[PDB]
């Protein structure tokens, strides 16, 4: 079960990198909302950031966590340096996607998909 | 024989001899050496050997492979290490080419070869972007070809041809938006392979 | 002495013969720290000694270039520096040691 | 259901919603949002237009190939109305002008034209009819705009009894003549967001219980006109028009409790405070107090 | 009176179609053939179509090549900065409907998903003459415009 | 000043919406009593970083699990 | 074999140094450049008077597609689907069934002209010269939908253009 590490040698070190990334994202949201002239609140921007972290809470592989942080840092670099445009930043919010039905009956009415 | 490509035995022997030469000098890393019937020399190495093997081929006086022609990856999902990393090098001094191949999986970094060849910089970014292979100690590893915020690595065999999202302008929000991809005409998959074996010379033992 | 090497960034060498003797001697000195039975040492000593003999046995630079087959003598000097740099790195890598790890069984099988 | 209009797909651009809609007045403020939401889910949209084709160009990207169809029409020509509606399952009337012209007065845009669309739609067999009226429509209003809206609202209910009639308050949005109107310069107002009105219209098309009903689309908050105009100037970072238009702006927004509203179509009204900056950002070179 | 309005439409229509200043997005292959339309054999300048115009003095955008998802937002921004009246000519299969990359994950399947399009020039690429035919077809479209006639009847 | 420091910590925490004001006590563990998660604690530390105008590293911040450590930590 | 593009040593004799000084001060080489553009001013331009004059083309030119017939009027296409298989862009969509008289014929033959790359592979693959790229290149449209050709449109193109198409095939079939 011996593998080559990416950065972290265990989950404790991986979690430290996660918290540093979260802090960097949390502090950058107010600037992003201003520079990109977004129509969302800073609270919405930070709520979205927290949502994105939370969905990955179950990972226990430090290598997977390392890659998630690597990708998170690249995403933050694109935002901070304004490589993204307004459309790229707003793609986290799916503003034109009408909500898909979730309960069995609503999905049964509209189509065949599970 | 007008239609058959002629063989070149002189080049086949030279490359075979140099293949043994390389494998004798770097036994720590070389796993396999082979020469194709059209005379291309391939060195297969353990991924730890990337920097030492490339440095030897660039700097050694009987090698002098000063030019990195190309660096790419191939995705083979059936393998435990699905990604094959391919270095194609050119030696102007000896008017010869060589191919170096190693392997990695999704979670195992490969050492960046920018220290050996500055040409490797963008190639490794392209491999990261298209295949998701992470290169360690790269001066600036980030996407290069895909759109900003693009999720996934399109050149993987299990990434769909048309992707997952498509763009359009939306008037209500006055910007370009991304939405799940729907196609007016689905791409029509073709099953073209003949059920009769073509090349007996490559038949795999059963 | 030639006016230019023809290669941008590669300056002419005023005393190429003595420069090559210093480099080839340095390479042979470094190769002494490598185990006697490492292929890199045996092969690199062999070629280095072949070039060193030609350098001592030919006083005319253009006759020497014709014998070394390494292009301009300034290119041969640069190649000597490259070998010396490599030899030092080879001592840290120790590539003469056994194969670190075998590949998985089908790692190199093609077609699948 | 005829086989051609059974829904298919996942509700995207290339899907088939099963809606075949004729939208009169599609080239205006409300029309561009309605057509967009119809084309988002892959509806067939027929756009009768009176203007130059150049002025309908913004509608073309709103639907997949073939889903937006354009036709000429004249408000006074019933044959041109029949051509536009005889293949549709729903007719939406968004025709109107905030002012009168030498050729069309308020009695034309708000009575004669809606009645002709309703009558021809009834004759052609159109199942559903959605007619936009006004919250403050009233035959005793000081506004000839609002008096006509009341007369026409009654004639449509008589001509096409199953019509869904929608009575919006002042609508605000990027292309509105409300927030923009103040920025370009006694009374309580309850303005409603454009996307809310659009969603209400779309959900009325689908809801079978909406047939024959009259809805009032209003925003979530009531504001004094003075407090609203003050807020507009603050948001526009600015130091703080016909006669009929002025009367409308000073007409207090009726409170019709008996009518169903946006919540009866599954639509949550959007507060003005969330969207005001979106509309007013381009005007740049403390939330308003609300009535309990 | 209607006679006056008919002749002013003719005047302003004639001026606008006789002085079509294009902005070309030279996105890919098709840009080469628009260069050949400017080149001496066809000399687009002789029709009043200046070779290159800045986006803010432009009347027609020519989308000449493949529009990727990465480039689509930039193209929309340029279209939104064009003073009116403005027209769009889609040139080549890629811009028309995605063409040979229609099934790609990174390609917009036709520039009409991003901007409205007045003329579709088919071909991969359309010849310089085919593009010139499309430009002259856009001129005829402008000749049919009746903005003042319709204004007078509101 | 130690009560001055201690007051500010409670000032910042009160503003933090997720913490119920009544439940808060100077010796209340964020994750046991107040029911906050890991990232809730991270946001608290950045708030203290702003109030006291200095940077609190992750190794230091991971241990500040109730207001008392924060008051105690600042004093050092 | 190689040659040097820019390996020359300027002469330093006073006559040559003064020659370069005169060039620097009198702008002589700039004047020489003016002569070249002047000589073009008086050359006949290469422009042709389109659409009254047309650029030359060959019989091989790949333009708008068309479906052809035999001299009797029977369709040449037998719904073999080789064109659809080879099409690099999947621009061709075909359906087929036995015709009322039992003949093997298509019921759908669509070419998405905005997917097509005008490569001519379909007309190479066709065994009966049914689908061809014709000589027409002036068929730009005002709408996207007009470039989604079905069988009726393609048959009409064949009837419209057959006179020219047949002569072009006659001039090039011995090269195929
Ligand atoms: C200020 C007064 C300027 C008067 C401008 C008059 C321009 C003359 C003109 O319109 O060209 C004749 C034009 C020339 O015809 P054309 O523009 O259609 O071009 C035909 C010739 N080829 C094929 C080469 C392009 O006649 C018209 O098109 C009719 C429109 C007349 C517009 C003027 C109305 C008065
Ligand atoms: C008895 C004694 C009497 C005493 C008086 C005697 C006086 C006579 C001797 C003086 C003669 C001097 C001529 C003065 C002209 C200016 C000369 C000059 O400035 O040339 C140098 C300048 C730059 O040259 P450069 O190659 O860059 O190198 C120099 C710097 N290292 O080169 C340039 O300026 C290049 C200009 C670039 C622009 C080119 C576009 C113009 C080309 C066509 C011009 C045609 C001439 C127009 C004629 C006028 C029309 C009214
Ligand atoms: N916006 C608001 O605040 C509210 C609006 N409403 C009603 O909603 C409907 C649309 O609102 P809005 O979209 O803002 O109105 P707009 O003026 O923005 O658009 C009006 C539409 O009516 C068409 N139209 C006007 N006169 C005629 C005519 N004589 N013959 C044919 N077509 C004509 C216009 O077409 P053209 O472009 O050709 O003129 C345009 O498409 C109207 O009935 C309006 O009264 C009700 C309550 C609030
Ligand atoms: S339409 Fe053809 S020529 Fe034009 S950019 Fe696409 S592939 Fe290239
Ligand atoms: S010309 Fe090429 S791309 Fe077009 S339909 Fe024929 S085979 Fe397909
Ligand atoms: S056009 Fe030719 S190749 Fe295509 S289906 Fe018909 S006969 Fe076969």
């Amino acid at each position: 079960t011996s593998v080559k590490p990416i950065f972290s040698r265990d989950m404790n070190e991986a979690k430290r990198r996660v918290r540093e990334l979260y802090r960097a994202w949390y502090r950058e949201v107010p600037n992003t909302v201003h520079l990109f002239q977004l129509d969302i609140s800073v609270k919405q921007g930070r709520d979205k950031v927290r949502e994105m972290f939370k969905k990955n809470a179950h990972i226990t592989d430090p290598r997977v966590v390392d890659l998630l942080v690597i990708k998170g840092k690249m995403e933050l670099e694109e935002t901070i340096k304004v490589w993204k445009q307004r459309t790229h930043v707003m793609r986290f919010f799916h503003e034109t996607e009408a909500p898909r039905p979730k309960d069995f009956l609503s999905k049964f009415y509209v189509g065949h998909d599970p | 024989r007008p239609t058959v490509r002629p063989r070149n035995d002189v080049a086949h022997k030279q490359l075979s001899a140099f293949g043994e030469y390389v494998a004798e000098i770097l036994p720590k890393y070389v796993q396999q050496v082979q020469v194709s019937c059209f005379n291309e020399l391939e060195i297969c190495i353990h991924p730890d050997g990337v920097i030492p093997v490339l440095t030897f081929l660039r700097d050694h006086s009987n090698a002098q492979f000063k030019s990195l022609a190309d660096l790419t990856a191939v995705d083979i999902p059936t393998r435990q290490n699905r990604f094959e990393i391919v270095y194609n090098l050119l030696s102007l001094r000896f008017n010869s080419r060589i191919r170096v191949k190693t392997y990695t999986d999704e979670l195992t970094p490969i050492e960046s070869s920018v220290p050996v060849y500055k040409a490797a910089n963008w190639y490794e970014r392209e491999i990261w972007d298209m295949f998701g292979v992470f290169f360690a100690n790269h001066p600036d590893l980030r996407r290069i070809l895909t759109d900003y915020g693009f999720e996934g690595h399109p050149f993987r065999k299990d990434f769909p041809l048309s992707g997952y999202v498509e763009l359009r302008y939306d008037d209500e929000v006055k910007r370009v938006v991304a939405e799940p991809v729907e196609l007016a005409q689905e791409f029509r998959k073709f099953d073209l392979n003949s059920p009769w074996e073509a090349f007996p010379a490559y038949r795999q033992p059963p | 002495l030639k006016k230019t090497t023809g290669l941008v960034g590669l300056a002419v060498c005023e005393t190429p013969h003595e420069r090559l003797k210093i480099l080839y001697t340095k390479i042979l000195d470094v190769l002494g720290h490598i185990p006697k039975n490492a292929a890199y040492r045996k092969y690199t000593e062999q070629i280095t000694n072949e070039k060193l003999s030609m350098v001592k046995a030919e006083p005319d630079v253009k006759k020497l270039e014709e014998r070394l087959q390494g292009g301009q003598i300034e290119e041969v000097i640069l190649q000597a520096e490259n070998e010396l740099s490599l030899a030092r790195k080879m001592i840290q890598w120790k590539p003469w040691e056994p194969l670190v790890e075998e590949p998985p069984a089908s790692q190199w099988k093609w077609p699948i | 259901l005829h086989h051609a209009v059974i829904p298919h797909g996942k509700g995207g651009r290339s899907s088939v919603s099963g809606i075949v809609a004729t939208v009169f007045g599609a080239t205006g403020f409300l029309g561009r949002y309605v057509v967009n939401h119809l084309g988002r889910m892959g509806s067939q949209v027929i756009v009768p237009h009176r203007c130059e084709p150049y002025d309908t160009m913004h509608l073309r990207p709103m639907g997949d190939l073939g889903q937006i169809i354009f036709m000429d029409w004249n408000g006074r020509d019933k044959d041109s109305i029949r051509r536009a509606v005889e293949h549709s399952s729903v007719v939406i009337n968004l025709v109107g002008r905030e002012w009168e012209t030498q050729n069309f007065d308020f009695e034309d845009v708000f009575v004669k034209i809606p009645q002709a669309i309703a009558q021809v739609s009834k004759e052609a067999g159109v199942e559903k009819f959605i007619h936009i009226s006004h919250l403050n429509a009233d035959i005793k209003s000081s506004s000839k705009y609002l008096r006509s809206k009341a007369v026409g609202e009654k004639e449509v209910r008589e001509t096409f009894p199953e019509a869904t009639i929608i009575k919006p308050a002042e609508i605000f949005g990027r292309e509105d003549r409300f927030l923009n109107y103040f920025a370009n310069i006694k009374t309580v107002k309850q303005p409603v967001y454009i996307v809310d009105v659009t969603k209400g219209i779309i959900n009325a098309i689908k809801d079978p219980d909406a047939r024959g009903k009259t809805f009032a689309f209003v925003g979530p908050s009531r504001y004094l006109l003075f407090d609203l105009v003050q807020y507009v100037f603050a948001v526009a970072h600015r130091p703080f028009t016909t006669r009929d238009k002025v009367e409308r702006i000073h007409t207090t927004d009726k409170i019709l409790p008996h009518l169903p509203g946006l919540e009866d179509l599954g639509v949550e009204a959007t507060p003005l405070e969330l969207k005001a900056i979106e509309v007013l950002r381009r005007h740049r070179t403390q939330p308003a107090k609300t009535i309990p | 009176g209607e006679y006056v309005v008919a002749k002013l439409d003719d005047l302003i229509n004639w001026a606008r179609r006789s002085s079509l200043w294009p902005m070309t997005f030279g996105l890919a292959c098709c840009a080469v053939e628009m260069m050949h339309m400017a080149a001496p054999r066809y000399d687009m300048d002789r029709f009043g179509v200046v070779f290159r115009a800045s986006p803010r003095q432009s009347d027609v955008m020519i989308v000449a090549g493949t529009l990727t998802n990465k480039m689509a937002p930039a193209l929309r921004k340029v279209y939104d900065q064009m003073p009116e009246p403005r027209y769009v000519v889609s040139m080549g299969s890629c811009a028309n409907g995605g063409g040979y990359y229609h099934y790609s994950y990174s390609v917009v399947r036709g520039c009409d998903r991003i901007v409205p399009v007045d003329i579709y020039v088919p071909g991969c690429p359309p010849t310089a003459e085919a593009l010139l035919y499309g430009i002259l077809q856009l001129q005829k479209k402008i000749k049919r415009e009746k903005r003042l006639r319709i204004w007078y009847r509101r | 000043t130690l009560e001055g420091i201690k007051d500010r910590v409670l000032y910042v925490l009160k503003l933090y919406d997720k913490i119920d004001p009544e439940k808060l006590s100077v010796n209340s563990h964020f994750m046991k009593d107040l029911g906050l998660d890991s990232l809730d604690q991270v946001e608290i530390i950045m708030a203290m970083e702003d109030e006291f105008g200095f940077e609190i590293p992750d190794i230091d911040a991971e241990k500040l699990m109730c207001p008392q450590e924060i008051v105690d930590y600042i004093a050092d | 074999t190689y040659k040097y593009v820019n390996l020359r040593e300027p002469s330093m004799d006073m006559k040559s140094v003064t020659d370069r000084a005169a060039q620097t001060l009198l702008w002589t080489e700039l004047i020489r450049g003016l002569g070249m553009t002047l000589s073009y001013l008086f050359r006949e331009p290469a422009t042709i008077n389109y659409p009254f004059e047309k650029g030359p083309l060959s019989p091989r030119f790949r333009g708008e597609h068309a479906l052809r017939r035999y001299p009797s009027g029977e369709e040449r296409c037998i719904a073999c689907k080789l064109c659809e298989a080879v099409c690099p862009a999947q621009a061709i969509t075909i359906e087929a069934e036995p015709r009322a008289d039992g003949s093997r014929r298509t019921t759908r033959y669509d070419i998405d002209m905005t997917k097509c790359i005008y490569c001519g592979f379909c007309q190479e693959a066709c065994p009966v010269d049914a689908i061809v790229e014709g000589p027409n290149f002036e068929f730009s449209t005002e709408t996207h939908e007009e470039l989604l050709y079905n069988k009726e449109k393609l048959l009409n193109n064949g009837d419209k253009w057959e006179a020219e198409i047949a002569a072009n095939i006659q001039a090039d079939y011995l090269y195929r």
